[PDB]
DNA sequence: TGAGAGCGGCGGAGCCAGCAGGGAGCTGGGAGC
DNA sequence: GCTCCCAGCTCCCTGCTGGCTCCGAGTGGGTTCTGCCGCTCTCA
């Protein structure tokens, strides 16, 4: 996306067209300030929302007691054998038996499905 | 839509007209034909020209 | 009620100062304040006078109300136009009679051994805790309610809003009643966009308008307080759309006349309006989080949280909040009954002395405050409220509700105690939404799930658990002064910046501050908690994990039940504990003690979401397949989920469980 | 000037001439302060019994003479602030009637009470 | 001409309050607020009410502030119809 | 018209008038003020409030229950029963009597 | 003019009425002669 | 001066929002409650 606030005055910037040059700039509404835009993107919009959990999955959620941990499933990345494991809270999970695992060893971090 | 008038003071005489082509608020009392005229935004109320109004006739006053 | 509240009610109500109206002249000033409460054992006061304490069988046979009179102080410094003070004292005023509570720390009976009991005529199995008016014995049924302070999204069908956020805000039990704000999100031409619906305000308010009126009049610092964190697209783009309807209101003179504007009272200039708009929001809205002369960016930063968490249900990264869910739930006791009674009825007998006064010193001559104050309002109309159970003022008996203080069912010694242990929900009857009617999950081992009426009131009304507590409230105080000491931050000191990695830190509803470290804060406020240090057993401490949040609730009324704590699957409870009190009697070794050894903990249905409990340790606490390796407590006894009238059923697990309720209903009807 | 309005409700009489309403007492001490030039009422009790009725209709607060339109329809715009009847019932002696007219002053009704 | 108002009173007291109203406006006539009503009409048959004179509600409402026996009137003030005005001063009355 | 006295019986002991004739009191009083003052006061303003109220009074007889009005209110409050309340629903003259 | 006392007054669902917005269809002012 | 085509006014239609009424049948107990302040006139 690439939302971008104003550098004197600090709000947002708006999209427009120089007609002249066809060229898309983020200009705001209050001071003359303009820039270039990098994306040719304006408007975005996933309607199907193939969300991919494991971004929002935070490590620290491994310090829950009362979530199952397995041994069955090791970690790829340091091959640690406890790991966390819960599903997705969202309705609009794509798959609604995931099953998403958090290492259980400090610092590692790592999250897969 | 109503409101008293601050010359004439008549209750409900005030009539408020949206004319949102050329963005103006118009509020006309009924009994003293009182005449205003001030802009208004695409969010406006008639309590807002009221308002507007009032300014105007205090500020008018000094 | 009687030891703190009362007292705080009486100073807390403002002084009256009244004058005359310069009669012929066109005159003085005078403060009549209140400032400390004097309260009497229960006395007869019989036709003569010579007062004598009244046993409360006596009440019963001749018809009393056992009751007890109170004494206010009172100075009043006038000065004259002369710029001179007065200052007249007046000790042991009599303001009027409080019915009192049987065996309570007032009551005559208290303290009495069974011997005494027995010479005064009185049974010492029997429980107290309900009152005797006009002879007639009577029992403050709990009222249950939803909680205050607290956040709650819901989500109603076909309505324009497709979800709305409320927080019912009170203060520390002020006179201001729940002052309640909704913050609500369109149901989607272009839409999704984001109103306000505030006290003493005809229209919804666009929520940037609202903020631009709090004093912030950029965009990067309105949008810091509701988006944590600006590398989330999808809140940015989801919030824009409320954003842009507000591009014509660039300063906050603007907002401010068209909050004023908007007024339900009549609304004719310029500066009223600023005026309005600032009085409504220094004191209507949000008045939790502090109503002082400058609290403005509190009150902005717990709107934007409001806003956020609107934008996080909408999103479905959270859930929608249970209505039923006993976590939201408050029941008020008698102690918040009588205080919500009697803050109005003082209201009205100060109101009615300064009628007096102002009518006396119209003329100009002097004034009495013995004759001022009509000692009838607060004793008859305390005697009418719990006498037919209509709790509010009598002018407006339609509009109070009915059904509380109930006559104490005294059919039989099981039908008496569940009687003083009953929960009532203020739902109306007869209603067709059989949700609130069903037995919840969250009634585990706090509400007897055997025990409820039968007929029209199946559901509504419930019996309490044998071993649940309801809390009874205390001072937040020493738990902030803990808190900022361990490395806390209030909102004043912080900024936006690192307001995203940290988690925030709820007391009592309103957001205090927030902590960088989680975990080792929950342990040292747990240790606090089990050594009752400075932080009181009854005091709540919920950890939100996947949600930053990490909230302490204070507050009354909240229901809680004694647990055991487990150490790495092991109890902390030992034989040595065991020994000790089984030889109770010889080394006053009680069940306080045993608290107070961090055996044992008081658990509420916040706390108890986020706890994984065993059901009975030598079951469930051994190496075998392992279903749970990280249990944190063990309960006592399963048998305590059930009530008084469900504990007596032999075997209520070998029958149908209608046949139980059944048995509870019949069991208070049984003779003996 | 105080001295043109009454200090209590009880024994009030109205001025005949000018629909003056004070205290008989005030009558008796101060005199009319619209006719006693022309009546000489002061220290005459029975003078103003004569010339001053305690039978009235109606009470008007009396501010700006020169500026009020009930001072035009009372006739009393030339008369001090005072409190006026609306209409007071009576008529002067016949010999201060002539007294008045061989002086010049025109004695006119001040009873506009409609009258069946 | 100034508007004419109708303010609410005491039954039975509207008399001493007209005279007290007329007092305190002499005495205020030198202050720097002073009362910019205009006149006072208590008619004989005329109960709960006062007529006032003044060319603004507001007026009304900042002379008649600080009056016990106005609290009621104090909020709200009627208008008296211009066509009824020659009835305000209209006395009515053998047998 | 006002009903006869079996319509609106009177209570002997605790005599208690019926919540009709109270009503009924109400509607005569203020017949009386607005007849008498429009015979001599005619003031061409308070008739319109005696107007008022005399109408207020005559509806809430019958209909004591309306949108947007207050509810005639007997001494402690409680609102008074008029005919339509009688007469209307489960147990009323028709339904539970008839 | 003071005691006695008479009363004067101070939740939810689902049908009906009004309002607002939007076209087809008819009549005077201009287009050609 | 003639017929005729294009915009301005008339009509009906459709759609939408606010307002009124209903919410099982019987039965048995008990409890509270039926306004109050005072203000002016009369007998003494
Ligand atoms: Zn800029
Ligand atoms: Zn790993
Ligand atoms: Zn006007
Ligand atoms: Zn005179």
């Amino acid at each position: 996306v690439g939302i971008r606030f104003c550098q004197e005055c600090n709000n947002m910037l708006y999209p427009k067209e120089d007609k002249e040059n066809r060229i898309l700039l983020y200009a705001c509404r209050n001071c003359d300030y303009q820039q270039e835009a990098d994306n040719s993107c304006i408007y975005v919009n996933k309607i199907t929302h193939e969300v991919d959990e494991l971004t929002q999955i935070i490590a620290d959620v491994s310090q829950d007691p009362t979530l199952p941990r397995t041994e069955d499933h090791p970690c790829q990345k340091c091959g640690h054998k406890e790991a966390v494991f819960f599903q997705s809270h969202s309705a609009r999970a794509e798959d609604a038996m995931r099953l998403y695992y958090v290492c259980t060893a400090p610092h590692c971090g790592h999250r897969w499905t | 839509t109503q409101f008293t008038c601050p010359f004439c003071n008549h209750e409900k005489s005030c009539d408020v007209k949206m004319d949102r082509a050329r963005n103006t608020g118009v509020i006309s009392c009924t009994v003293c034909l009182e005449e205003f005229q001030t802009p208004i935004t695409y969010l406006s109320e008639p309590v807002d020209v009221y308002s507007d109004w009032i300014d105007a006739c205090e500020a008018a006053n000094q | 009620f009687i030891q703190m509240s009362v007292q705080r009610i009486v100073e807390d109500a403002p002084p009256i100062d009244l004058q005359a109206e310069a009669q012929h002249a066109s005159p003085p000033r005078y403060l009549l304040k209140f400032e400390q409460i004097y309260l009497s054992k229960p006395t007869h006061w019989e036709r003569d006078g010579a007062p004598s304490p009244m046993m409360p069988n006596e009440a019963r046979l001749r018809n009393l109300t056992y009751s007890a009179p109170l004494y206010v102080d009172i100075t009043k410094t006038v000065i004259k136009e002369g710029e001179e003070q007065l200052q007249t004292q007046h000790q042991k005023t009599f303001i009027g009679k409080i019915p009192i509570m049987l065996r309570s720390t007032y009551c005559l009976l208290n303290g009495l051994t069974d011997r005494d009991l027995c010479e005064l005529n009185e049974c010492p199995l029997d429980p107290g805790g309900y009152f005797i008016i006009n002879g007639s014995e009577k029992v403050l049924i709990a009222q249950e309610k939803m909680a205050t302070n607290t956040v709650y999204v819901f989500a109603k069908k076909d309505s324009k809003y497709a979800y709305t956020g409320e927080c019912r805000s009170c203060l520390e039990n002020s006179s201001r009643p729940t002052s309640t704000i909704w913050v609500s999100m369109l149901a989607r031409a272009i839409g999704q966009r984001i109103v306000a619906t505030l006290p003493y305000i005809k229209q919804e308010v666009p929520i940037i308008i609202v903020f631009r009126a709090l004093g912030f009049v950029s965009d990067r610092d309105i949008l810091e307080h509701i988006i944590y964190d600006f590398e989330d697209p999808e809140m940015m783009e989801m919030v824009k759309p409320s954003l842009d309807e507000a591009f014509v209101i660039q300063e906050q003179n603007v907002a401010l006349n068209f909050i004023g504007s908007r007024g339900a009272k009549p609304g004719v200039t310029k500066e009223k309006r600023i005026k309005y708009a600032k009085e409504v929001l220094q004191k209507e809205m949000l008045p939790h989080v502090g109503v002082s002369d400058f609290c403005e960016t509190k009150k902005a930063y717990f709107l934007g949280y409001m806003v956020h968490r609107l934008l996080l249900a909408a999103l479905g990264r959270r859930e929608l909040d249970d209505r039923d869910h006993y976590g939201n739930k408050r029941l008020d006791l008698a102690g918040p009954l009588l205080a919500f009674l009697f803050r109005g009825m003082f209201k009205n007998l100060l109101k009615e002395v300064r009628i007096y006064a102002q009518k006396f010193i119209d003329r100009g001559k002097d004034f009495n405050l013995e004759l001022a104050i009509k000692t009838r309002i607060i004793s008859d109309g305390l005697k009418y409220s719990l006498a037919t159970g209509n709790w509010g003022d009598q002018k407006k008996a339609h509009q109070a509700r009915a059904g509380v203080s109930q006559v104490l069912n005294r059919l039989t010694f099981a039908s008496t105690l569940s009687h003083l242990r009953r929960l009532n929900s203020p739902i109306g009857r007869d209603g067709k939404l059989a949700k609130p009617r069903q037995l919840h999950n969250t009634l585990w081992g706090m509400v007897c799930p055997a025990e409820t009426p039968e007929g029209h009131a199946v559901g509504l009304v419930k019996n309490l658990a044998l071993m649940a507590y309801i809390s009874v409230g205390s001072q937040p105080s020493p738990i902030l002064e803990f808190l900022e000491e361990w490395s806390m931050e209030n909102l004043e000191e912080i900024s936006p910046a690192a307001i995203a990695d940290a988690t925030k830190i709820f007391v009592n509803g309103c957001w205090v501050g927030i902590h960088k470290d989680p975990e080792q804060l929950m342990n040292t406020l747990r240790k606090l908690r089990r050594q009752m240090d400075i932080i009181v057993s009854e005091v709540s401490m919920i950890r939100d994990i996947r949600e930053r949040e990490i909230r302490i609730y204070t507050d009354a009324g909240r229901i809680c039940r004694p647990l055991l704590i487990v150490e790495k699957q092991k109890l902390l409870l030992k034989k040595r504990h065991i020994d000790q009190l089984k030889e109770r009697e010889y080394n006053n070794y009680s069940w306080q003690d045993l608290v107070a050894s961090g055996v044992v903990e008081y658990i509420d249905t916040l706390e108890e979401e986020t706890v994984m409990l065993a059901m009975t340790p030598d079951d469930l606490q051994e190496k075998e397949v392992a279903y749970c390796s990280t249990y944190t407590h063990c309960e006592i006894h399963p048998s305590m989920i059930l009530g008084v009238c469900a504990s007596i059923i032999p075997f209520p697990d070998h029958n149908q469980s209608p046949r139980n309720t059944y048995q509870s209903a019949m069991g208070k009807q049984a003779m003996g | 000037a105080l001295e043109t309005v009454p200090k209590d409700l009880r024994h009030l009489r109205a001025c005949l001439l000018c629909s003056l309403v004070k205290t008989i007492d005030q009558f008796e001490y101060d005199g009319c302060d619209n006719c006693d030039a022309y009546l000489q009422m002061k220290g005459n009790r029975e003078m103003v019994y004569d010339c001053t009725s305690s039978s009235f209709d109606g009470i008007i607060a009396m501010m700006s003479p020169e500026d009020s339109w009930v001072s035009k329809w009372q006739r009393v715009s030339n008369f001090k602030p005072g409190v006026y009847a609306v209409s007071v019932t009576g008529r002067l002696p016949q010999g201060i009637v002539r007294e008045l007219k061989s002086r010049g002053v025109a004695y006119k009704s001040r009873d506009t009470a409609i009258k069946t | 001409d100034p508007n004419l108002w109708t303010v609410k009173c005491k039954i039975g007291e509207e008399r001493a309050t007209a005279i007290s109203l007329m007092r305190k406006f002499i005495a205020y006539q030198f202050t720097d607020t002073p009362l910019q009503i205009k006149s006072v009409v208590a008619p004989e048959h005329v109960k709960g009410y006062i007529y006032v004179e003044a060319y603004k509600q507001t007026h009304v409402k900042q002379a008649i502030e600080g009056v016990g026996n106005l609290r009621l009137g104090y909020w709200n003030q009627q208008m008296v119809p211009i066509k009824e005005m020659t009835d305000v001063l209209k006395v009515v009355k053998a047998n | 018209p006002v009903p006869p006295l079996s319509v609106r019986p009177a209570v002997v002991m605790q005599r208690n008038q019926d919540d009709l004739t109270h009503k009924l009191a109400d509607i005569v009083k203020i017949n009386n003020q607005l007849r008498r003052n429009e015979q001599n006061g005619a003031a061409a303003h308070v008739i319109a409030e005696d107007v008022k109220l005399l109408q207020f009074h005559v509806a809430t007889m019958v209909d004591n229950e309306l949108p947007g009005l207050p509810r005639a209110m007997q001494k402690s409050g409680r609102p008074l029963k008029s005919l339509k309340q009688r007469l209307k629903g489960k147990e009323g003259r028709v339904r539970g009597n008839l």
